């Protein structure tokens, strides 16, 4: 009952060999196991289908069949690695094979992940969730016995468990260096936010990372790992263990169709001057004025441009508005206008996701009373938007990380020993009636609301809508509500009602959200004819703060600069216009000036 | 793969025969000593220096590097063997301890062959104690650098103590009498806790079946001192886009009560697992300490120090891309450099900077933070205090030698500021969680930022009026800059043209000179901090004449400036910081009428 | 629980190798490994006092763990082997080591071998009675399994068993070559026949033997075996694992004391001549008469001297007497005393030994059903003496196969698919009453009983006792028998007998034994003198054949040379003498001519 040759394995572990014997083909392979060398790293990547042009049949086998051809590929990788170094090889007990590449089926999503692909290779796409702490595991204990003068192994691998006691009951100590031990981290994948449809339940699937891999992954991280996914002992648990993790850029791109991007082409090149106002109007068309809260809500979709510069400043891009007003005005109705068109936006309230809250948090896991660092919703939406509802209501502890995303768009932890530093870069659109209604438009919005004074600093902007009941203003809203709420769909004869479903000039609401999404990629630059205007606005409304909203200020300064970036972006115009300094200026001076 | 049988005998040999040519090129067998003092208790420790077993065997030493834990029990147990030999004293039974092994001694040797049950452990036989001290060749490794890889080796770190547990008495041999038999019972200790024994494997009562319960007994029993601690990556080694990392220390025998929070030490020792399942168990690390140490150019670098604008580019090197403030940039510059503490004297020269926002406040704050070598920063813990018993040092503690940057300084607790008041003027931090005011060293710059209330600053308003500080704390500060956002259309215009150059170029608009990386600076800083200038008791004269000059200003002034002996007392420290800048020994009246110029300034300031 | 090294192993196998390393020294051990290698055989043996000399805490950890040690030392010596010629030690896939030597507690007989030995070395000297047929044991198993493709092996060695599906159920096939296979015979030890009492019962036993050590051994051999004593798996079975076999010298020779040597070299030289007359008055001095048979009983015990020519001749020194008279005649009581006074005699009935009978046979072993070649009582007589009564009840099987070793003195056996060729040399004394009694002096000495000529033509003496009523010798008998009647001790007072106890000028038998145990030692050597002088006696008896026992023959001419043979040792002579022709010249005409 002890195998002595395996010709399958013989000639897989051979195969590989030959396929890393990359020296009489194009020597990529070679140059990377040399680099491998010299970088001191001990995971080769490889790309999958490379290895299905020198071998289809392998290429199969290893997807389809995994835990037994990998061992082979790293027996041909620590050979290979010896021929062309010894020393090098002895230095690490093991190899690993990193996988990459086009993955035709088995490229899925942690909700198409079904368990039909246990045992075979899976290339998951998603967002990290919940992340544990590092913590180092046992796979080979070394053990000694004065008694015998005997030392023993004991392998674990896959598999009162630890031995302690020789047979004959001799105690045995450990042999810690000799021992090997490896670094071990255990995090959560979930379906990117966007594209996941609200009827189907959360599909999230664990991971195991080892070796280099523990910690090259954060909570919200867009992240596409390789790995094989197996069952666990017991209905059963089921797990990926990764092979190569990779961070996809969040930006990532607007795929959609040509006739979508031809479209938007001809749509841009249509009218770029009234495009904004058109997106504007158009933007909530069920709302009826506010027309410069319009206008700047499409800039905070379009966003500015991110400054990182030689010393590590990173100006934002990223544009934050605050909106105050009395109840009753269609502020929550605003917010679901942007969900809905939003290309990337997660909704939430003043208390924020349960137990996580808006902010990550650190969170012990109660089935085995284990730490586990948490993502919150702040996270989840760097580089998109958060809309907060009774952000008012928002708690103290969020009262303080706010000024920490809002100021770096980073949250930092150290809880429970659990140090981290998360990327938190996101717009925030946060919207907070008066406390007791009935706006005083005497003190500060803080007054009315108590924002201690440093938020209302930190927002680029703050737009107050107070009920005026003006007897016209209300014929101009009551004339809307009606003809929105007398509208019958084009087919229908004024009788029933929609069903009651079981299931969830003016442009479409998802024409906007692709048009804004292929055009949040543009990067416009500045022009030193708008950089010397924008100069003199600036000025002017520092001249101007001679009259005493917030006094005028460097913030307000960059974002105006913002602003006319968004603008440059609204027209696909990759250098900043006049026109974009010129209405982002009236636009402040509406946001400070009545 | 090889006999530890051996190792033991060449250690034998190696303890026995390695010599150092001492003091005066004395031919001194030193561990041979030592063994000699240890074999007559008057050492207790033997730190062994693994470069001396490099002399002669630096095979050995790298088979000890790539497990430790097994050659300290075999350097012990060789060392067991060695001391009997070169006894020649019977010293006094010091404590009850040696008596009472004297006492099992003469018991076992009134005994043959033994079941090994039947014998003493090792670690009863006892009373000293060793560690080893990392070569040179180690070079020192970074806590996030120590991966499960390394786990079982031998590791010299640097860092900085966040807290440290009280001494505390740790068993390793516990010891029971048998409830019905004269048999002693022994149980080595290796995990935190345990199980005691209740029933004796004595043979006599095994054999007799009597069930002779053992009872525990502490005086048969051996403790040894032990203590917890945390150390935390060293600031210079974490990335600017990381923070520092922790890791837990054991500390025992006389390496205890050599380490206080906020010391920035130097450990070598092992690096272990301890457990107090998936895939293999999981279990929580630490690092088993041996040895605690506190720890404490070109040309064209001397030619660039030689020109006179040079700490004026320095100081335009504070934070390029900020625009403006240049004379508080020289400012912030000389609290990096501090003061010498001439004998003392408070070296460190504690700034604030009140002023309105969205004027760089915060950003400047980063930028020192990023600076400095020890730097910390803060809002508001800040300050020490007592976990559960243990101490754990704030960040008022971290910045020990260095620097604490407190922005949002208007919005402190009232007891912190109390707090600072301490530091300011003795430089240590006292607190009293359980009524037992513990004083801690706090030798830190204060590098405070604040916001007037209600708004933009008041000029009409007095000071102490647009902020609700306490005006005695404000005045301890070395320097206070108000900094006023006053609408200047041309001066406003700069700014806006400055930032928009850095939005078309991710870059500082060029000036007069480039600015340098931080990393040089804070080179230029250590030379600086080479130096202790002193003050010609001529210049005093002048010194003083400018004091009671401005002091007369102040009785002419309406409102009180604050000046002060305090006041006088700064301006030394400005002075010979300027010294220090300048790399010379000896302050000058450049050094002194440039102190007041900034002197003046920031009381204009408050303007 | 994979063991990694074994400190204690690896010394103890260097401690070997350096002993097997004898180049610094006389080359002696380095000498055998290379004869060995010449030899081709895979058996080394060893000297124990070497290893006592060489290190005297190696042996005794030998001897004190024959296992483990011996482990070692086999590994030594195949790496001792490989590093003489790596390929020759490729040829076998093992070498083993035979013990030799003095060993002091551990040499010891099957009635002294106690169950203390357990896991010792020991030194069993004794007799083989049963030999089993050579077997091939499997020892390691290969299969391959075309399924998967793969090879499989296990190992048995000490430990329905043998696998013949895969997990998954695949067929296995064996890799007939690749499997290891060994021929493996079983044999048993007793005690010697000579030295054991009779109160005892039997020691039996086991014997294992494996390799070149099968048939070095056959059923009736005086040899010593050195291996390890070991139980059984099963209150428990025990077996001894030979390591070394060696067919002592059955001859052995009298050491007992120098004392006893200077008496009989004393009694020898005192009167040479009349030691034969005297041994015979003093060989059944409780009987009167028959003198003449007297001397050929010592002539018997003494016997002749083989002669082997060049032919592979095995001319034979044995000497057989036939003894025929009516009943109530001491030939019962002649044998009893054959019995108490030869040095390695055995008694049997004209039955012979139960089943086994008198020569060999071959028995099923009934318990497993296996066939055992068990050595029969003429087979132990081997170079000794066996005594028979009621010969004339000998079966006819047994008076069929007493030719053969009559003759030749070797039985042979091919039945049973069995086939063996055991030596049976030994003197036989045979006696049996005539039929009815009464013998009558008118027909043939066959007549009176039946032997069918071929017997008594093999015998080389017969004699022919009658119960004549002739007073004076009658009287002669009587008185005799009443004069050892009236004999009482010395020490006795005439009154109880001897108690009935558990336990049960005239020279003693023991010194007897022990001067003719000496003399058969004795090589006396043919003279020129007496060849000249036999051969005139013989021509005479030729002579004397004129007139009409069997007729004298080239049979009775050898017969006449061992009995001057036989007389030459029973006086020490290194030659024969004219005395010792002479005298069984008259010995000869007397059992022919009365
Ligand atoms: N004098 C200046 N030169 C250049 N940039 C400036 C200057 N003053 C303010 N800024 C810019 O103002 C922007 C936003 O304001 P900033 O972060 O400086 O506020 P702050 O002074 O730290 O405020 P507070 O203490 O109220 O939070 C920063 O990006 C900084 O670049
Ligand atoms: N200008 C407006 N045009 C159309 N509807 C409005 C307007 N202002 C308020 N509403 C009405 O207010 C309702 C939503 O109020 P909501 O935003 O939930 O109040 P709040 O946000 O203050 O809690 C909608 O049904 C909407 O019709
Ligand atoms: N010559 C003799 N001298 C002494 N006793 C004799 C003699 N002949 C026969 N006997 C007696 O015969 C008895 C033994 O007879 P046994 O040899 O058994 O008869 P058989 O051998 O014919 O069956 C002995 O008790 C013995 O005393
Ligand atoms: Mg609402
Ligand atoms: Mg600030
Ligand atoms: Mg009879
Ligand atoms: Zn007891």
């Amino acid at each position: 009952t002890v195998v002595l040759d395996d010709v399958e394995l013989r000639e897989a572990q051979r195969d590989y060999l030959d396929f890393l014997d990359d020296e009489e083909d194009q020597g990529i392979y070679q140059s990377k196991v040399r680099e491998l060398i010299s970088d001191n790293q001990y995971r080769l990547i490889v790309n999958v289908n490379d290895l299905r042009r020198k071998n289809e049949k392998r290429a199969n086998r290893l997807l389809n069949n995994a835990f037994e051809e990998l061992v082979a590929f790293q027996r041909a990788l620590k050979d290979f690695v010896a021929s062309i170094d010894a020393t090098y090889a002895k230095q690490y007990e093991e190899f690993y094979v990193g996988l990459e590449g086009s993955f035709g089926s088995k490229h899925v999503s942690p909700r198409t992940l079904t368990s039909c692909f246990l045992s075979c290779v899976v290339c998951v796409e998603g967002i990290v969730t919940k992340c544990s702490l590092v913590r180092p595991k046992v796979v080979r204990s070394v053990h000694y016995c004065p008694a015998t003068k005997k030392t023993i192994e004991r392998r674990y691998s896959d598999l009162s468990v630890y031995p302690t006691k020789d047979e004959e009951n001799n105690p045995l100590e450990t042999e810690y260096g000799l021992s090997v031990y490896k670094d071990h981290q255990t995090i959560t994948i979930q379906e990117m936010p966007e594209k996941a449809p609200a009827g189907q339940l959360p599909r999230s699937v664990d991971v195991i990372l080892d070796d280099d891999l523990v910690d090259k992954a954060k909570p919200g991280d867009r992240v596409q790992v390789v790995g094989t996914y197996r069952c666990l002992p017991g209905t059963f648990r089921t797990v990926l263990i990764a092979c190569n993790v990779k961070q996809m850029s969040k930006d990532a791109q607007p795929s959609f169709s040509a006739e979508d991007i031809a479209k938007i082409k001809k749509f841009s090149k249509t009218r770029s001057k009234d495009i904004f106002d058109q997106l504007a109007k158009s933007l909530a068309p069920s709302i009826h004025g506010h027309d410069y809260v319009k206008k700047a809500i499409l800039c905070l979709l379009l966003g500015g441009v991110e400054r990182d510069l030689e010393n590590g400043s990173h100006i934002r891009g990223d544009i934050n508005i605050l909106l105050i007003g009395d109840p009753s005005v269609a502020k929550s109705q605003l917010l679901r206008y942007v969900l809905c068109t939003a290309p990337r936006a997660i909704p939430t309230t003043g208390r924020g996701s349960s137990g996580v809250g808006l902010t990550a948090a650190v969170t012990t896991d109660q089935e085995t009373g284990e730490r586990r660092l948490e993502a919150g919703a702040m996270v989840l939406a760097d580089r998109g938007v958060v809309c907060i509802d009774e952000f008012d209501k928002m708690s103290d502890m969020d009262r303080t990380a706010i000024h920490e995303v809002m100021e770096q768009g980073r949250v930092t932890i150290a809880k429970a020993g659990i140090h981290a530093r998360l990327n938190a870069r996101c717009s925030v659109l946060a919207a907070a009636n008066p406390v007791y209604g009935r706006y005083d438009q005497y003190k500060t919005p803080m007054e009315n609301i108590g924002l201690q004074d440093s938020l209302l600093s930190r927002f680029d902007l703050l737009f107050i809508m107070l009920d005026q009941m003006d007897p016209e203003q209300d014929r101009e809203i009551s004339d809307h509500v009606l003809r929105m709420h007398r509208y019958r769909a084009p087919g229908e004869q004024d009788g029933d009602a929609m069903p009651l479903g079981s299931a969830v000039k003016m442009v479409s609401a998802a024409f906007m959200k692709k048009y804004i999404h292929v055009a949040k990629i543009i990067k416009p630059v500045l022009t030193q004819e708008s950089a010397t205007y924008i100069a003199e606005e600036y000025s002017r409304l520092r001249s101007q703060d001679s009259m005493s909203t917030s006094p005028v200020t460097a913030r307000t300064l960059e974002t105006l600069i913002r602003l006319a970036t968004a603008h440059a972006k609204a027209r696909m115009s990759k250098t900043v216009d006049l026109q974009d300094a010129e209405e982002a200026v009236e636009l402040v001076q509406y946001a400070y000036f009545k | 793969l090889k006999d530890y049988a051996l190792e033991k005998e060449k250690v034998k040999k190696f303890l026995q025969e390695f010599y150092q040519d001492d003091e005066l090129g004395k031919k001194q067998f030193k561990y041979g000593n030592q063994l000699v003092r240890l074999a007559h208790r008057e050492q207790v420790a033997l730190y062994v220096d693994l470069d001396d077993v490099a002399e002669d065997d630096p095979e050995l030493v790298d088979s000890i590097c790539e497990n430790a834990r097994r050659y300290a029990k075999l350097f012990a147990d060789a060392v067991q063997e060695l001391l009997p030999q070169y006894k020649e004293r019977e010293v006094v039974n010091k404590d009850v301890l040696d008596v009472y092994i004297e006492h099992r001694l003469m018991m076992e040797q009134r005994s043959m062959v033994r079941s090994p049950q039947n014998q003493y452990p090792a670690e009863l036989m006892r009373r000293f104690e060793l560690y080893f001290q990392g070569p040179s060749s180690n070079k020192p490794r970074v806590i996030r650098e120590v991966r499960a890889d390394s786990v079982g080796k031998l590791v010299t770190v640097r860092g900085i103590v966040t807290r440290v547990s009280e001494v505390k008495p740790k068993m390793v041999v516990a010891t029971y009498t048998c409830d019905q038999c004269g048999a002693e019972t022994y149980q080595p200790i290796q995990s935190p806790t345990f199980m005691p024994l209740i029933m004796c494997p004595s043979q006599e009562c095994q054999t007799n079946r009597s069930g002779g319960r053992l009872y525990l007994q502490t005086r048969g029993s051996r403790f040894i001192k032990f203590q917890e601690m945390k150390m935390q990556e060293h600031s210079d080694q974490v990335p600017v886009g990381n923070i520092p990392r922790s890791i837990t220390v054991l500390v025992e025998g006389e390496n205890t009560r050599i380490a206080q929070p906020g010391d920035h030490v130097s450990v070598t020792g092992i690096f272990l697992p301890i457990l107090r399942v998936v895939q293999g168990l999981l279990s929580e690390t630490y690092l088993e300490a041996h040895r605690i140490v506190k720890m404490n150019l070109t040309r064209e670098e001397l030619r660039q120090i030689a020109e006179e604008d040079f700490y004026e580019k320095l100081a335009a090197s504070i934070a390029p891309e900020i625009y403006g403030h240049e004379d508080v940039k020289k400012a912030l510059l000389l609290l990096l450099v501090g003061g010498v503490d001439q004998s003392k004297i408070r070296g460190n020269i504690n700034i604030c900077l009140m002023g309105d926002p969205g004027v760089a406040k915060s950003q400047l704050l980063s930028y020192i933070d990023r600076l400095a070598p020890r730097s910390q920063y803060t809002t508001g813990g800040l300050t020490a205090a007592v976990l559960r018993l243990t101490l754990e040092g704030g960040a008022l503690v971290l910045a020990d030698q260095g620097v604490c940057c407190i922005d949002e300084f208007d919005k402190m607790a009232e007891a912190d500021r109390t707090a600072i008041h301490e530091v300011m003027e003795q430089q240590t931090i006292s607190i009293a969680k359980a009524g037992i005011l513990t004083t801690l060293n706090a030798r830190c710059s204060i590098l405070a930022a604040a916001n007037p209330a209600y708004g933009r600053y008041n000029p009409r308003r007095s000071l102490e009026q647009n902020i609700q500080l306490p005006a005695a704390l404000l005045s301890r500060f070395d320097l206070l800059w108000l900094i006023q956002d006053r609408p200047d259309r041309d001066n406003d215009l700069r700014l806006a043209q400055h930032i928009t150059y850095v939005h078309q170029h991710s870059r500082q608009p060029p000036s007069q000179f480039e600015p340098l990386d931080m990393k040089l600076m804070r080179r230029y800083i250590a030379m600086c901090r080479e130096k202790q200038p002193m003050v010609p008791e001529s210049l005093a004269d002048y010194i003083t004449a400018a004091y009671v000059e401005m002091r007369r200003e102040a009785w002419a002034s309406k409102d009180a400036t604050y000046t002060s002996a305090r006041t006088l007392l700064a301006i030394l420290r400005l002075s010979t910081a300027l010294a220090r800048l300048r790399m010379v020994d000896v302050v000058e009246k450049e050094d002194v009428n440039e102190a007041i110029r900034l002197m003046e300034m920031s009381k204009d300031s408050l303007l």
